[PDB]
């Protein structure tokens, strides 16, 4: 703390440092930041306490559960060390009120999050800010941490990082061939009953399958009875399986059930057909009680901690499981698969942590050129480093994000992709764009995409034909929030197939 | 046989390294001496790994020249014991741990002490110390380690004896077999011979200076500090020649400028090292990974984490 530099001792206690995100690597880095010196911390994360977390997020009990990760870390931490000025957001780093002339409050940010779009969102932040990104992530006992400043290393996209994989819906309903097939669909099927109701997440058998020849609205006029949906999702839709006899030519696709027959005849244990049936029933009564509560058509979002969320798609998912042949998995097996549970553990977060501070300690002494990207390891490599290290690599030329004129090329049917499918799946969600604003190059300035409300309401529906747009038509995509400006060519294409609706050139 | 409440709290790290190794845990006590600024990290990630029990000892008192380097002291505790200072907010961390505290010197304790405890871990040690308990230690097949930090640096040691593990590739679960030694083999290596020169060329200077640092612990009872740093580093630039030579070594294998990156309790490299180093200590108690033989060297300036074998 006292111990440092004089120039670097009076930089950590000027100097104004933000937090993105208080989960794992988040309580760690309070703890290193305070301890060495940081009294200007600005804490921000829209997650709640869970009694899965206190674990390795060692700011938090039992007391906390309930409350907001933000909130109670700016308690915790004012215990130890009172005199330290830290600012809680119990909010979300994509609000856009958080800009670029807030970012640049900041001589440092360092990422704390999980999941890309908004790693995306914070490193086109701290671009157009021009302040130093401490990108971070960890997975069991491995860990990553690398230092992102504009100009001078590569950003967050530079390099695509692995993107998860993504099953069409031919294969989910009609031709589940592995045990993830049933929980996608069983997290289908609780989005339908109890959530939002989602276009691509369709239940029923498809019978536009190129292999071949309302749920929810029923879903509320049965009642949500338990007796009732059991025998129309696990019997009737199969049998219009079997109304299509050409994909089971290959393989086998018994067998339909009934509640009748098969009800009368730790969570690491597998259990049997007749006790699913049951955690079944008992899901959709419990589920009915969640969703009384709430009022004027509220939706439900699944949580994989929600005891009566899991319970319903791990007796769904293995029912049907149950059905196609499959053999069944547990319940402690299909939670690390249906809510995407990355396992972590208190040491890997507490080294990562060290390692950030260490590197924000370089980058606030001006010694960016020393700055390297350290990988923890399992087990030592043949240069026996356990902590591997290695320069920053510089900017990608051709990445879509921190080149000059980023301009990406998107095939897709122009006859058919309407223009809310341009906003929300290909600019907001692929390219990850919070507030866009798209126009049409060609001299007039079409308006495609306007970030104020319902500017381009009567646009959505219509198709991108319908505005000229043809082969090679450039299309000037614009997030003013992360002063980002893209470039989006498109090429016309009809043999793409019926479940993809567009692709990138790359 | 775990309860309810002990399963949703440890979900995230069974489903890392499975429930059987994590009741090897639950029965499991560890001493740990050095409760500081690299004890109260591995006393941290301990409690919440989920042991039986953890007993702090710690005969110095709170001395005012650690104001917020550890955590686990509320401010104004000075005059106060350092472990017991550490004992409420280290037993908050898990409800579950029932945490000891111990004052008296670890030098003064009978062999019948360290019987209770199936690991043991030393910080802020002599040399001598250090020795003392690891004979002790491997005696009665005691899990020892030990660990220190300096400035940008750090070290930790461990000594397991015959150590089988379970490791598992493909699913599968093999077992393998891992020999480790006494530190005092590996502080007092024979670097004359064909095989101990051309190994000593692969061999981080971190361990070298820690053989600087802990000569020095024993000279005089502290390590250097910010404040005496006018010649306790000529006394350090003395130390690495009274001692590289002694082991026939060339004077300058250890850079000069050691003496301004090892001078104090920084907090990240607290985290660092004492993350790796209880991470020893379960995969230990569990016998499930393999662990580190012997000694991890940390170097927080170049980011090297660099594991070295250096008892035979
Ligand atoms: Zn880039």
């Amino acid at each position: 703390s006292r111990g440092l530099p004089r120039e670097l001792a009076e930089a950590v206690a000027g100097g104004r440092v933000l937090v993105v995100g208080a989960g794992g690597i988040g309580c760690e880095l309070l703890k290193n930041l305070v301890l060495t010196g940081f009294s200007h911390i600005d804490l921000i994360d829209l997650d709640t306490i869970d009694v899965s977390n206190l674990n390795r997020q060692f700011l938090f009990q039992k007391k906390h559960v309930g409350r907001s990760k933000a909130q109670v870390a700016k308690e915790s931490v004012l215990q130890f060390y009172p005199k330290a000025n830290i600012v809680a957001y119990h909010d979300s780093i994509m609000n856009p009120d958080y800009n670029v002339e807030f970012f640049r409050q900041f001589i440092l940010v360092m990422n704390a999050l999980d999941n890309r779009a908004a790693r995306n969102h914070v490193n086109r932040m701290c671009l157009a800010a021009d302040v130093p990104l401490i990108e971070s992530g960890t997975a069991g006992y491995l860990g990553q941490v690398t230092t992102i400043k504009k100009g001078v290393t590569e950003c967050y996209e530079c390099h695509p990082k692995p993107t998860q994989r993504t099953f069409p819906g031919c294969t989910i309903r009609n031709t589940p061939s592995e045990p993830i097939h049933c929980i996608v669909w069983a997290k289908y099927l609780f989005n339908q009953l109890f959530g939002e109701e989602d276009a691509d997440q369709e239940v029923s058998p498809d019978r536009a399958d190129p292999e071949a020849a309302s749920t929810k609205e029923w879903a509320k006029s049965t009642g949500y009875d338990p007796v009732k949906l059991f025998t129309k999702l696990f019997k009737d839709d199969i049998r219009y399986l079997l109304t299509m006899d050409k994909l089971w030519r290959k393989r086998k696709p018994p067998v339909p059930l009934d509640w009748a027959e098969v009800q009368s005849q730790k969570d690491q244990q597998v259990l049997d057909v007749k006790s699913y049936a049951r955690l079944f029933s008992k899901s959709i009564e419990t589920l009915r009680v969640h969703l009384a509560e709430k009022g004027d058509g509220a939706e439900l979002i699944w949580d994989k901690d929600d005891p009566s969320a899991m319970d319903f798609v791990t007796s769904a998912a293995n029912l049907r499981m149950h059905i196609f042949s499959m053999n069944m998995k547990s319940r402690f097996d299909i939670k690390s698969m249906a809510g995407n549970i990355i396992p972590a553990i208190a040491t890997t977060n507490a080294v990562i942590a060290g390692l950030i501070v260490l590197e924000g300690l370089k980058i606030l002494s001006g010694k960016i050129d020393q700055c390297r990207t350290i990988f923890l390891n399992k087990q030592p490599n043949p240069r026996k480093k356990l902590l591997v290290p290695c320069a920053l690599d510089p900017p990608n030329p051709n990445c879509y994000v921190c080149a000059s004129k980023p301009e990406v090329t998107v095939r897709l049917n122009v006859h058919k992709v309407t223009v809310l499918t341009l906003q929300d799946k290909i600019v907001k969600e692929k390219f990850a764009m919070v507030a866009p604003d798209v126009q049409i190059e060609d001299g007039k300035g079409t308006i495609l995409i306007s970030s104020e409300e319902g500017e381009t309401e009567a646009n959505n529906h219509k198709k991108l034909s319908e505005f000229g747009i043809r082969n090679g038509s450039r299309l000037q995509a614009d997030d003013f929030l992360q002063d980002y400006t893209l470039l989006i060519n498109i090429l016309h294409s009809e043999d793409l197939g019926k479940d993809v609706e567009f692709e990138v050139v790359g | 046989g775990i309860s309810e409440e002990e399963a949703a709290q440890y979900d995230r790290q069974i489903r890392l390294w499975g429930l059987e190794a994590q009741k090897r845990l639950r029965a499991s006590r560890v001493l740990l001496v050095g409760l500081k600024g690299l004890g109260a990290e591995i006393a941290k990630n301990l409690i919440l790994a989920g042991v039986k029990g953890l007993t702090m000892l710690d005969h110095e008192q709170v001395t005012p020249e650690d104001p917020g380097a550890q955590f686990l002291i509320r401010t104004g505790s000075v005059g106060r014991n350092r472990a017991e200072a550490s004992l409420e907010r280290a037993q908050n961390l898990n409800p579950m741990v029932d945490v000891k505290v111990d004052t008296e010197d670890i030098e003064k304790k009978p062999e019948s002490f360290f019987t209770q405890f199936d690991a043991v871990c030393l910080t802020c040690c002599s040399r001598d110390v250090i020795v003392k308990v690891d004979q002790i230690c491997h005696k009665n097949s005691i899990k020892f380690f030990t660990g220190d930090v300096f400035g940008y640096h750090g070290y930790t040691f461990a000594n397991l004896g015959e150590h089988e593990f379970v490791e598992e590739k493909t699913t599968t679960m093999v077992k393998k077999k891992v020999v480790f030694c006494p530190v005092k083999e590996a502080l007092e290596v024979d670097w004359s011979s064909e095989k101990a020169k051309a190994a000593l060329k692969r061999t981080t200077s971190d361990y070298f200076l820690l053989q600087v640092l802990l000569k020095f612990r024993t000279d005089k009872g502290r390590d250097p500090s910010s404040d005496t740093y006018e010649e306790d580093s000529e006394l350090l630039l003395q130390i690495r020649n009274d001692v590289l030579d002694s082991l026939g070594i060339s004077p300058d294998l250890l850079p000069e400028d050691f003496v301004r990156y090892c001078f104090s309790e920084m907090a990240p490299v607290c985290a660092v090292v004492g993350g790796i180093l209880a991470q020893e200590i379960v995969k230990a108690l569990s016998q499930r990974d393999p662990p580190h033989n012997n000694f991890f060297f940390f170097d927080g300036m170049k980011g090297n984490g660099i594991v070295e074998c250096l008892g035979p």
